[PDB]
């Protein structure tokens, strides 16, 4: 799951928090998130977000 | 075999403390009390040894009451110790606030000779203060179980902020249910209101456990809380009714007046 | 600039949070409070670039008020966010509790238009639950900094664990002292005597900041505390005087009764 | 100079060298170069003397 594994990263390291906050898209493009996982984090749906991992 | 209970905090990752994250990296075994399936997967890159001890939870309402979970819940920890593992209970938060499971394990543990010893961690009011600004030690702070605070007397000091913990389930216990959310908490309202003004400002809050998302701080007046939409997680903060005031009783003995305050 | 206020917690190098110790590697610059030489030393490994806040102390037997010195921190901390630095302040325990210099920055900061959050941290509190086996949800807490106890009304609930901050510096009202005289802690012990005993146990608790320390959780009667010896990281714990009552009308109307409770 | 700052970095925060310890305090203390003098100050809790021995 890269969307786990970015949820990871973004959690521990600071400088990709603070890369993350200062273009949140951008960042989560690069990462390689798909239009409606960066959709559901951008309108704040944590429920769509666990289905579109498995959880 | 031994104990060490651990609290990962309430955020994915990186709010544990480094030794905490050191003490799951090295166990012979992890039982696990995560907040979602993101923060599960990260345990279970840490250590692939993980027992998820949300799995004792009651389901398919099968009758068991929750003394009944954390009983079995210590049983497994302890039975895992008892065979001669270096144990980890990895728990959200800090691992020994509302927590029955570790000091239960670590009193049972001690109790039957074997090393036990919890490392403390980051809580909810630990995110509480951070995330809304509020300084504990500004007028001071008092916290209780919403259900402890409604079923024994505790007057509390309006001046301080107030958090009830629980307090979706705020008055509930197994037999008559009131699983009327707006019966309970309309009860705790007519409670508070024996301090705080029914147009009170409280605030409902949920500190985030993903890094993309944002905390519940939900400002409504007191009477308005029957009707909220409350989850497990939430926590009420009830700010300060009054102002501070000076002391003139303790002002005398000291010597002393407002205007010799440095 | 941007600003972001970390804790370090109280132990030495392993209790800090990973995102914080991440915070803290990244930053331009690190402003610093920390408990000894070791952890500065710990600090300065992480990032070169630190400037020790505690220089800003009373030096060379001069006296000055404890809010000038925290007004100078906080506009050196300032100082760097408007040169445009990357600015992390890294406090020991938890950067927003009994702290003042953090939360008066970020306000600051905001006000002034630039970026500044605070990450939680472990407290002396958090340290106290897991040193003394005190699980605070089983009684609920409450916490006042000792002199604003004296110097402002705050009424306790003897139910509940009781903790003085500050309690070295309790009563001194200059605020340019970094202990207290025993004639203070004495009409202290006389305003507690309203809810607690004078034969009445209390804790002077201090967690270790070293890895190789125990704690200090010295036991003796209320009565004895104005000879006691305190340090500035002394915090007082006042456990529960009185037995909890049931409040009926609550039990009542909820339809429950003391013969399911405890 | 003295390797007291470097030994209770790692201990604080390597949980493996902190069973270690708590196993054998002395023979660990001693496996990182600790003087007698520094072990005592450890053993007898006395944390002002520990801080004299660093290089304050
Ligand atoms: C069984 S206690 C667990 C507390 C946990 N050990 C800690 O250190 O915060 C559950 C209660 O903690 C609080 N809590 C848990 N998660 C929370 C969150 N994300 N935001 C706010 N409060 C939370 C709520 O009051 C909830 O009812
Ligand atoms: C200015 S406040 C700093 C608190 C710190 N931000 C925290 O998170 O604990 C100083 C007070 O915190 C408490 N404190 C600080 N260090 C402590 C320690 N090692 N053990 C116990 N209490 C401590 C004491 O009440 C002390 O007077
Ligand atoms: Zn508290």
């Amino acid at each position: 799951s890269g969307l786990s594994d970015f949820f990871t990263q973004l959690g521990q390291d600071a400088q990709l928090m603070e890369d993350y906050k200062q273009n949140p898209e951008a960042v989560m493009r690069a990462h390689g998130l798909t239009d409606e996982q960066i959709n559901a984090v951008m309108t704040g749906d944590m429920e769509k977000l666990k289905t579109l991992s498995g959880d | 075999g031994s104990l060490v209970c651990v609290g990962t905090g309430l955020q994915l990752a990186g709010q544990i403390s480094v030794l905490s994250r050191s003490y799951i990296e090295h166990a012979d075994i992890v039982f696990s009390l995560l907040p979602d399936g993101f923060s599960q997967r990260w345990l279970t890159k840490l250590n692939p040894n993980v027992i998820n001890l949300q799995q004792f939870y009651a389901q398919n309402g099968e009758v068991k009451n929750r003394r009944d979970t954390y009983e079995q819940m210590v049983n497994a920890i302890l039975d895992a110790v008892r065979a001669g593992k270096k144990t980890v209970c990895a728990l959200y938060g800090h691992p020994g606030v509302f927590a029955c499971v570790s000091h239960m394990a670590i009193t049972r543990a001690k109790a039957e000779g074997f090393s036990a010893k919890m490392e403390p961690g980051i809580s909810a009011e630990a995110c509480l203060w951070a995330d809304l600004g509020i300084d504990p030690g500004n007028s001071g702070h008092q916290s209780f179980e919403a259900s402890q605070f409604m079923f024994f007397n505790h007057v509390p000091d309006p001046t301080t902020h107030l958090l009830l913990w629980q307090i979706a389930i705020a008055g509930e216990h197994t037999l008559t249910q009131f699983h009327t959310s707006s019966d309970r908490l309309q009860i705790l309202v007519e409670q508070l209101n024996q301090w705080y003004p029914l147009d009170h400002e409280v605030v409902i809050y949920e500190a985030a456990n993903l890094p993309i998302q944002a905390p519940r701080i939900e400002r409504l007046p007191l009477a308005n809380l029957p009707q909220a939409h409350l989850m497990p997680i939430s926590t009420l903060l009830i700010p300060p009714a009054k102002k501070l005031e000076y002391n003139y009783a303790i002002l005398a003995k000291l010597g002393i007046g407002p205007e010799d305050l440095g």
